[PDB]
């Protein structure tokens, strides 16, 4: 489809910095949680959150889908 | 290739950089420091010699060399 984009970059990492750096974010130990999306209704954001045994409990993070009927 | 972007641009690291650099140029006792190449454009006037009793600004202002100057 005959367009093009100005410039391809993400936030002023050349392509070949971004390759770079990803490598460097593996450096360090990340822990995930995952989400299996089996498919949502209408639309709706997720808020979760880690709570400790002992009942702390902090904001995680939150992601989003798009749905209706 | 050093890339030379609009300073709106600029990410900012680049911004970082830029101030952390021009202020340590500012510091910079030698001559290549920055009050030194400032006097480089005008005051004080280094072209005739840099040290001569006449001295004109360094500026080829008004000729074609102009741009290659600057
Ligand atoms: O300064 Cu001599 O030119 Cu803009």
């Amino acid at each position: 489809f005959g367009y093009i984009y100005d410039t391809l970059e993400f936030a002023g990492w050349s392509i070949r910095g971004i390759d770079h750096i990803v490598r460097n974010r593996q450096e360090h130990s990340r822990v995930f949680a995952g989400f299996l999306l089996e498919g949502f209704g209408t639309s709706a954001t997720v808020d979760f959150q880690v709570c400790r045994t002992a009942g702390d409990c902090e904001d995680a993070g939150y992601f989003t889908v798009l749905g209706g009927e | 290739v050093m890339i030379r972007k609009d300073i709106t641009q600029l990410d900012k690291r680049q911004q970082l950089s830029l101030v952390k650099a021009l202020e340590s140029m500012k510091a910079d006792h030698s001559s290549d420091g920055f009050q030194a190449i400032a006097s480089f454009h005008a005051l004080p006037p280094l072209c005739p010699s840099p040290a001569a009793s006449k001295r004109f600004a360094c500026c080829v202002h008004g000729m074609a060399t102009f741009p290659q100057w600057h």
